[PDB]
């Protein structure tokens, strides 16, 4: 027997492309003339993020990405 | 000593390449600033983003950690070691790095020592 190739579905599935951020680091941070330095981003309170791991300012949640925690 | 001041840190960079303590890039670095592993920083001064030179100054300043000034970001990252050595033995892909975090030193006393003398005379 012999292959059939019967190619038409769904026209083209989309492969999820990750959005590109110019300094996502400054964002994290606030500063004023004085050379303050204020987190903007809260930090989660697990183990491994408790420095410089921060959160997700969603717009009814806290999101840490390293390890899932939410918080309202 | 003999070597030189600018000169000497190339010892410890190759040493914290080799021992696996160097934070490279703005994120890695304020990431190990904020965890306050780090021992001392290097900061290009050739750079076109005056909030990055600023935001690096800051974070050196509040956590007490030394800082260091080098001329352009392509050397540093020579330096750093994010290169391709080509047969003759010149570096012709080069990616620059505008800052660096030292972890953890190398065993080495005599590159240490400069360093540490530098950082004493400015202080
Ligand atoms: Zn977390």
């Amino acid at each position: 027997k012999k292959r059939k190739k019967k190619s038409c579905t769904t026209p083209k599935k989309n492969k999820h492309k990750r959005k590109k951020v110019k300094l996502a680091v400054l964002k994290y941070y606030k500063v004023d003339e004085n050379g303050k330095i204020s987190r903007l981003r809260r930090e989660c309170p697990s183990d491994e993020c408790g420095a410089g791991v921060f959160m997700a300012s969603h717009f009814d949640r806290h999101y840490c990405g390293k390890c899932c925690l939410t918080y309202c | 000593g003999v070597m030189d001041v600018n000169t000497a840190l190339q010892e410890v960079l190759k040493t914290a390449l080799i021992h696996d303590g160097l934070a490279r890039g703005i994120r890695e670095a304020a990431k190990a600033l904020d965890k306050r592993q780090a021992h001392l920083c290097v900061l290009a001064s050739n750079c076109d983003e005056p909030m990055y030179v600023k935001l690096v100054e800051a974070l050196c300043a509040e956590h007490q950690i030394n800082l260091i000034k080098v001329d352009d970001n392509k050397k540093l990252g020579e330096w750093v070691g994010l290169c391709k050595i080509d047969r003759e033995g010149k570096p012709r892909k080069v990616v620059g790095c505008s800052c660096v975090v030292v972890k953890d030193y190398g065993k080495e006393s005599q590159a240490k020592d400069v360093i540490e003398e530098y950082f004493k005379c400015k202080k």
